[PDB]
């Protein structure tokens, strides 16, 4: 009676990887609500001078 | 490791600690053929291998 993340196919070829970064582990909501939305997300990406 | 297969590390995105390696009284000699050992904290590099 819960939602579990199993498929992690975002990457296939694990070659020589460069510097990586991690964060503090946590647990999100992971449940499907119906009706109307409650919030929106905004992420402006920009690549200037590296 | 040995000379037939030498391991190489990728130390990136961290503040160096050349002050410890400069005055340590543990190694035999410095005598390194690149830049001057003094004021090494002033110069900044992108990546350093180990
Ligand atoms: C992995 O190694 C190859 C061969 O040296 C190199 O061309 C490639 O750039 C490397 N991948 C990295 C450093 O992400």
């Amino acid at each position: 009676k819960s939602w579990m993340e199993s498929e992690f196919r975002v990457y296939s070829s694990a070659n020589n990887c460069t510097f990586e970064y991690v964060s503090q582990p946590f647990l999100m909501d992971l449940e499907g609500k119906q009706g109307n939305f409650k919030n929106l997300r905004e992420f402006v990406f920009k690549n200037i001078d590296g | 490791a040995s000379v037939y297969a030498w391991n190489r590390k990728r130390i990136s995105n961290c503040v160096a600690d050349y002050s410890v390696l400069y005055n340590s009284a543990s190694f035999s000699t410095f005598k390194c053929y690149g830049v001057s050992p003094t004021k090494l904290n002033d110069l900044c590099f992108t990546n350093v291998y180990a």
